[PDB]
């Protein structure tokens, strides 16, 4: 039902949590990185621009 | 938190440096272990490597305080049955 | 429509005394911008301040020159004597000496006093003597005024004056967030000043001149609805209007079930009636004057 | 790309601009004169770094 | 949908009463194939409520009492236990010691002061803290307090640090802090490591308040 | 000791726009006030728009009505345009009938005792037949901003629009030097507004300032 409560669940758990970042061709190491995620309204990944 | 470069500066393996703060986040999460450091609602990952950074923890201090506190569970264990 | 979200300012975040860093937060979606962009243009642009406009030393008559026994060229002595932050009563001019022959450097306690000149800082440098038969006298003169005067505007030498008592200011505007709103924007100021404030009533002050600039310009319902205004179908509200009675209110004027006494009222009628309590509004046995409570009133 | 384009910007000289040959206290009123249009971005300068 | 006056009693020719529950309608049933999984659902609903009513009355059967328990689970300041006969009780962390820590596995002993409204039911809430805490734990070691032969007033103690008691006895070749201690404090030894390291003490009362 | 800004002259130059003037201004508060204004006033006014549509025989928005050479969706786009104010309610329903061959325009509105069209020439759609009649029931709403369907209708056939409550259109200042008063130095804020006639300027000029003044209230005496 996604209530009103469980937004600041999310938010306490997304804090300290990095993710895995991956472009579909991955031609060396760095292709792969890990980041702290921030919740966007809205339905696209924002990433850094020098990354 | 941002960087991990002095808890590469104070275990210079910088694999050890999981392994160690991996021992610690599980000591602290499931076993019920206070942190050494006063958090500031952080994660156990990153309560465990800023004890890293401090320094009051390593594989050392980790072996020194598993090998006392399993000494005095027996003896706790050994004075209650003798 | 008018009621925004009003914010107030949740931490001022300060190093030392003329420094800080004052956010805002939480402020209607792009007024994090405007209210950046009027303060940043009012501190920066116009605030009340006293500096130092013109000095004249007794033997030089030129911008770049060198007197004997001074370490600095006279141009770097007028970039010292930019960085003086003087406070002043309200004389608008008022002229200073700096006769001093000693060994050393020249503090700002070297100056003289004259009452109401007060000096913030003691430990600055104006110059460096090298030796003891020189001497260092000059004329130096401050002037109150509103902004940021160059001398490429305006035996006289000139400096370009800082009335105003900011040095750096811009802010940052980040984005915060509400329970069930969606976007909004987070002000984040960050501020010298020369030490002739602190920072904090930079800001009131601030906001008091852009506020001084802007003072020219600024009964139970479904009772009283109808019987026929009701859920049910019409003839649970047309055996109420067998008695003339088109309105609820009028209906609870008799008590909850006074329509009992009456065969007007059928079978369905009375399940109609017990259903049409809805959520308790009437026909819980009320009674009024003639029609009007006090929420009833003419107005 | 755009980054390097506002630095290349940012960091030139043309031999004639607003605010020509005055010297500053600082970088901190370097950006005071910037932002408020008294001198242009790229016109030389006199200033003390530290 | 539940109202009546004596008015509307009239059509009944007053038979009505003023605050009866006389029931006047019917309702039916929902179903088949169906609605009745969700109906064998719903009558697991009613089962567990009649389920938690009947623990409540069992929890208030005792009413706080020195049990035991075992962890089982470990949440955030919080520790869960499992008692007997399908009982669970939760120990709150501001009620534990500040160092003695305790983990699943481990039996612990103490006084409840939860029965009555919890949440769903009665959350058995213990305190293993209290001075009542340690009233029978010296009773449990040595039965002379039990039988009325060790005269035990207050228990101003503070555990998870020192537990300093005196205790009082009718003058018959007794020792009340002998017998509490034993054979080289042999059940001086069982609380000293009974709820953790404390440092129980037992002082030999003697006449009045001037002796405490 | 700075001046102060007053209203001086509202040079109605059109219907929906005009030319609101402010003098006295000391130097650096023309561009301060001008690009403040008109962004409180581009941001949030209280406009009067539209929010629901009901056509009569007519279940979804993408159906089509016998006899209106225009779809169901079309008419929505151009009651959607429609300009008008109200004066004392929070809502308000407004009912239209119009029954023959041609266009129906706006004022074919049964007008309430309140409610007030403000261009009268504004085309919703053309009938096309000698009996095929449309009637609709139109909601009209006080707001702020933009409110679109998808975040805020319980039976079928109500038809929600998008709500963009928004007078203004193109908020222009031009700052200028000013003349005698006998003392130079000192400028003139000419704010050229373009309203669709639902707010009048000086108004929208005091709504504006207020909101201001009231955003200034967090850390002012």
């Amino acid at each position: 039902r996604e209530e009103a409560v469980v937004w600041d669940i999310l938010d306490e758990v997304i804090r300290e949590h990095p993710v895995l970042l991956n472009r579909a061709p991955t031609l060396h190491r760095l292709g792969i990185q890990a980041f702290e995620p921030v919740l966007i309204e809205g339905k696209a990944i924002q990433l850094h621009p020098l990354v | 938190r941002v960087t991990v470069q002095d808890a590469v500066e104070k275990i210079g393996n910088r694999f050890d440096l999981v392994l160690v703060a991996a021992r610690r986040a599980r000591q602290m999460q499931v076993g019920g272990k206070d942190p050494l450091v006063p958090e500031e609602n952080d994660k156990t990952t990153v309560i465990a490597l800023r004890e890293i950074e401090e320094g009051l923890i390593n594989n050392q201090i980790l072996d020194v305080r598993e090998r006392q506190e399993q000494q005095e569970q027996e003896a706790a264990e050994l004075q209650a049955v003798t | 429509v008018t009621e925004f979200l009003k914010p107030r300012l949740v931490d001022i975040e300060q190093v030392s005394s003329t420094h800080a860093k004052v956010t805002l937060e939480p402020l209607e979606r792009g007024f994090g911008h405007t209210l950046g962009n009027a303060l940043r243009r009012i501190l920066l642009s116009s605030m009340p301040g006293c500096a130092v406009t013109e000095v004249e030393i007794d033997g030089v008559l030129h911008e770049y020159s060198t007197k004997e026994g001074v370490q600095e060229d006279i141009l770097e002595i007028l970039l010292n004597l930019k960085g003086l932050a003087v406070r002043v009563q309200g004389k608008d001019e008022v002229i200073l000496t700096l006769n001093k022959s000693g060994i050393g450097p020249v503090t700002a306690a070297d100056i003289t006093h004259d009452g109401d000149v007060e000096i913030v800082k003691p430990q600055h440098v104006i110059c460096h003597l090298t030796d003891e038969n020189a001497s260092i006298s000059m004329r130096i003169k401050v002037q109150r005024g509103r902004g940021y005067v160059p001398a490429s505007t305006r035996g006289r030498l000139l400096v370009d004056a800082c009335y105003s008592p900011v040095e750096r200011i811009a802010y940052n505007v980040e984005a915060a967030r509400v329970e069930q709103r969606t976007d909004l924007d987070k002000l984040v100021i960050e501020m010298e000043t020369n030490g002739t404030i602190d920072p904090e009533e930079a800001i009131r002050r601030a906001a008091t001149i852009l506020a001084e600039q802007l003072e020219a310009f600024v009964f139970d319902p479904i009772l009283l609805r109808p019987v026929d205004d009701l859920e049910l179908t019409v003839r649970s509200a047309n055996c109420l209007k067998a008695e003339a009675i088109h309105y609820i209110g009028d209906l609870v004027q008799r008590t909850e079930v006074e329509l009992l006494k009456t065969p007007n009222l059928g079978k369905k009628s009375l399940t109609e009636i017990k259903d049409v309590l809805a959520s308790r509004g009437l026909s819980l046995g009320m009674r009024l004057e003639n029609w009007p409570p006090a929420s009833i009133a003419d107005e | 790309q755009d980054v390097v384009l506002g630095l290349y910007y940012m960091t030139r000289d043309c031999v004639n601009a607003k605010g020509e040959g005055m010297v500053l206290t600082g970088p901190k009123e370097a950006e005071r004169l910037y932002r408020s249009g008294l001198a242009s971005l790229h016109a030389r300068v006199k200033v003390r770094i530290t | 949908t539940k109202e009546i006056t004596l008015e509307a009693a009239r059509y009944e020719d007053e038979s009505l009463n003023l605050g009866d529950y006389v029931e006047d309608q019917i309702e039916s049933v929902t179903f088949d194939r169906i609605t009745t999984q969700t109906a064998k659902q719903v009558i697991v609903q009613k089962v567990r409520e009649a389920e938690r009513a009947m623990v409540v009355d069992q929890f208030r059967e005792h009413e706080g009492e020195i049990i035991t328990g075992v962890v089982k689970k470990v949440n955030r300041d919080n520790i869960s236990l499992d008692l007997g006969n399908n009982a669970e009780a939760v120990i709150l962390r501001e009620d534990m010691l500040p160092r003695e820590n305790f983990r699943p596995g481990d039996r612990v002993r103490g006084v409840l002061y939860s029965v009555r409204p919890e949440a769903r039911g009665a959350q058995l809430f213990v305190t293993r803290s209290k001075p009542e805490m340690l009233i029978e734990l010296f009773r449990i070691e040595v039965p002379e307090i039990g039988e009325e032969v060790i005269e035990i007033k207050a228990a101003a103690r503070d555990p998870g640090s020192r537990a300093k008691i005196a205790v009082k006895t009718n003058d018959k070749r007794i020792d009340p802090v002998g017998a509490c201690v034993g054979m080289r404090g042999a059940r001086v030894q069982a609380v000293s490591t009974e709820l953790g390291g404390e440092r129980i003490d037992i002082v030999l009362w003697d006449d009045n308040p001037a002796q405490f």
